[PDB]
């Protein structure tokens, strides 16, 4: 349901075993309750993309999944039809908890 | 040895520091913006500007080149012949010697020992984690603030374009289905005044940083690894390093642009021990304040010997008055 | 054997280093522009200027003109004698030998052994990487500064209009309709007196820029890989290329302008080691600089010996007062 | 062959290089500026003299006049005939010659062989690309330097004393400029693509081509001026190879120069003999002294 | 909605296996507040495409697809119709969803 | 309308093949804040019609559209009525909205 990807991208710079804490993305996407601040949220967790890359082979675990393209042009069409916030609320609360779990992310 | 050299300088036509223009034809010169009062509010102008990563490599140059000429020049890494910039990457767990001789990335005091450009202008490998700080600290080239702001206008870029003609073995020009890597090329050109203040502190070469003093009965004393001529050697040659750089051996396209170089005014301080560090020759005002910084620091009770060219400097205040750049270095290097 | 040369030359009713304009009837010279003291506050005027590359350009033109007359001198690139500065292009993989051999762009000894001019002058192949600085440099041509400074105004610019007649064989002018490949040709004159500051490094030719020296027990000795003959042979030509350089031989459309040209002043140091780079001729006291600069180098202990040329530069130092340039170029090959 | 001529000449009443004007009634001859020192400062002032242009238009009209002589003047374009300066038009891809024969723009090594201007003046292609440099140079006959310090004024308009120093490098005639020298085992020959007999009379004819140059035939406006016309001194060196170039004579200290340069230029080692007249250039050099201009070309043909 | 090229051309700077290693553009974009300097960061970012053009066929990649016009037509008036900055934002930041993904760009 | 052919010629001025690239006067023109320097760009640009003319049939290529006196002779009061820059900045990206678009040139 493209929602897994990016639940597990927002989790690898949330997890342990690395180095870049930024409990400040997660929280922008738990507390923005309009459109415009959700989407800016996502942007600040997905400008860290070259950072997980060039770091996940440093300890050798293999490299991130970030969501696929599909995953991306889904969310554009899942926010602009929510005119209530809602249901806003829903989905960013539901990607905020998808960012916290104990999988392994990476051996 | 803390010496603090600062003063005014006039570069003309020199394409020293290119941004390249992102890779393309029409190549640029890096700009910078100052801030300048002109006594209605302080704004911002773009004017072109060198860094000091320029100023610290020719250094590292300059050092390489007056040390490979001593007798104890076989300490260099081999790479530094080469000119490399480059201390240490990513993946190199070992080090290679001028004569090809493996060096390992721990216990730098032997690193120090065994390599000389690293001793003086640092060095840091990611995989060992070995630091050092680089003992020459480098200025940023600005133009002088009394110069732009007396000219009100003229960006001082020229855009002079100058393309590459070739042609085939019988002589055609060919068209853009053959290539024929016929391009325009355009390059700008800076002119101007502009001030330095390049510091060197060589107080702490061939010392490891992890203990610099040691104590054997309650007794300080600096902890030099090396043998003490080697590090007069070093000493002499980071002083003399200084020598390509008052003649017109800075920047980038040293072939083609050969800057106009000479030194409008310059003052030093050489001193024994910690001193404040000299100020700036961007500013219009930096000689009133130099000497009452030299003053208060002889009123503290520092022996520093100070220098001047072109500069009046007072006459209460002891200063020899030098007469090139060369000889400075040779006052510098009589107390060595 | 590093050659050190500056000075004054007159350059009068001259289009040197033109523009080009685009392919059309107004053809002018580049400008430039530069910033003069002019006793009250710097100020930034424009004057037509020469670039350095193709200073460099012909430079190279004499070496391959003054070293194929050698009998060394087989070993060329074909681009030599047609007298092109191009030396390599994105898509050349290899480069084709004067008497019709093959040569790869590897093993840098090898492409410095059998290629002399891109020994001394550099390359780069960018497929391979392969890399070699100049190992002469270029100044740029400006017109002293104490002459702007009197001519106050005076544009230097005379643009002359001269038009090519063509006729049929029934001798009509024509129209536009007909073409008569009539077009009017404008093209602007410059005078004046300008200075140059080429200098010359010719201590590390025929050395791979990778290894420039090697140590068989402990001791340096350079990395020669050549034959010294052909060495010398280099040394020599190189030297006596200053022939077509001080009599008329810089700029550009020497067919149909042939400058006037003459030696107003020159001074030169050779010394054997790492020597500063000399004072530019373009500021009005040079000589003074150029006298310290001389003097103090003695003083600090290098075996630097001065050449003049219409400057007395005093009485206490040792300075051969040579007579012209090709006598000169003499005194410096008396040392090889 | 490397030859050098310069001298001092004295120009009276004197209307050539007109500039046009458009066709209007007014038309003024050129004005140059030129800087003299006059020992009180470099000072710019604006005097009447000949560019290159024309100058080297009259060396093609000369040259092209004294070839048809001789029996090799059948390779030859039908524009030098007419005494054209154009030499190749913008969208012109061939060329004819007087024959009828049609030449193409590829090879430059037959570009070369079967033209006559291309192959001594040079030639320039625009849509192939072919193109050669010019073996003449031609300099600007500036005035006098001595003349204008000590006129104080007397605009003339023109008349007074001027100088030239042109200058001909027709040693590389007849070989292409693509392959100038060849190797056949490790030995350099001239690539001379023309049988020798046609390089040597290239090389008289252009050597005599000197004599519709001091005999008051330069300028524009002969039909009507005529200008008084009589050598007053000229010096000039052959060589064999590479020479440093003869100075111009606007210069006033030009004597000291020329002994200078051919003294030192004998003491490198290098076939220097020099032609002089009403010029003493010393007397410890070897100068042939001419008095005359028929007898100097002579003595230049002598040895080819 | 003619985002999708110009999140490619703007991910064609910043994707890996491409040694132009400079995301200024997309951050100063992302953080516009009027109406010229969202345009003017835009066509900054835009001016490097003769670099990806002539940079591509060195690797062996298949060239960048640049921008189509009806995109560059289209973004105009949508900047055009809204006045308030709060619509202002939302299309000035739009554009950066598509840097930062993990698709194949060097097949 | 009135900014579709500007922008064509100024896209003709750089593009595909027509080997003459001046990325100075564009540049000065999207950065220009006076009107003086936005005149002075516009002068730049058009110094060089009579080279892309020449050029049009060196390669075959379509002569270029060389821009109506109207367009200017209009610009020369729609440019000289405001008082301050802000009013004209977007203006000059205006100007530059066609400097880099995907136009058959020559098709």
């Amino acid at each position: 349901g493209w929602i897994r990807n990016i639940g597990r991208y927002l989790s690898y710079l949330v997890d342990d075993t690395f180095e870049e804490y930024a409990y400040d993305v997660v929280d922008g996407i738990a507390k923005a309750r309009t459109q415009e601040e959700l989407l800016e949220g996502v942007y600040k967790a997905l400008r860290l993309a070259p950072k997980l890359k060039k770091k996940a082979e440093s300890k050798g675990c293999p490299p991130p999944r970030i969501p696929s393209p599909e995953d991306i042009e889904a969310l554009e069409e899942k926010v602009e039809q929510l005119s209530n916030p809602k249901d806003l609320r829903k989905l960013a609360v539901s990607l905020a908890l998808w960012a916290f779990a104990s999988w392994n992310n990476c051996p | 040895m803390y010496v603090r050299i600062s003063g005014r300088i006039r570069l003309n036509a020199h394409s020293l520091n290119a941004q390249g223009g992102g890779g393309t034809n029409y190549i640029e010169i890096t700009k910078t913006k100052v801030t300048v009062r002109t006594e209605n509010g302080w704004t911002v102008v773009e004017v072109p500007a060198i860094t000091g990563n320029m100023l610290k490599h020719w250094h590292f140059v300059g050092f390489v080149d007056y040390f490979k000429t001593t007798p104890y020049g076989v300490n260099l890494t081999e790479r530094a012949l080469r000119y490399n910039g480059t201390r240490f990457g990513q993946g190199e767990t070992t080090a290679t010697k001028a004569n090809g001789a493996t060096v390992q990335l721990n216990d730098e005091a032997t690193i120090i020992k065994e390599l000389a450009d690293a001793d003086v202008h640092g060095f840091l490998a990611p995989k060992t984690g070995r630091r050092r700080v680089s003992l020459v600290k480098a200025s940023f080239i600005l133009p002088t603030e009394d110069f732009i702001k007396e000219v009100e206008g003229e960006r001082l870029i020229t855009a002079i374009k100058h393309n590459r003609v070739d042609v085939d073995e019988k002589g055609a020009i060919g068209s853009s289905k053959e290539g024929t890597a016929q391009m325009l090329f355009s390059r700008e050109y800076a002119t101007g005044l502009y001030g330095f203040s390049i510091v060197l502190d060589l107080g702490l070469v061939g010392i490891p940083q992890g203990l610099p003093v040691k104590f054997e009965e309650n007794q300080p004393r600096p902890n030099i690894v090396i043998d003490p001529n080697e590090r007069k050697a070093r000493i002499e040659s980071a002083l003399k390093a200084l020598i390509p750089m008052l003649s017109g051996y800075i920047g980038a396209n040293l072939a083609r642009s050969f800057p106009v170089f000479k030194v409008e005014e310059l003052v030093a301080i050489a001193s024994e021990g910690p001193i404040p560090a000299l100020v700036h020759g961007f500013y219009e005002d930096y000689i009133e304040a130099n000497r009452s910084i030299i003053k208060n620091a002889r009123a503290l009770g520092f022996n520093i010997e100070v220098f001047t060219y072109n500069v009046d400097l007072g006459e209460d205040i002891e200063a020899t008055k030098v007469s090139s750049v060369e000889e400075l270095v040779a006052n510098l290097v009589k107390m060595v």
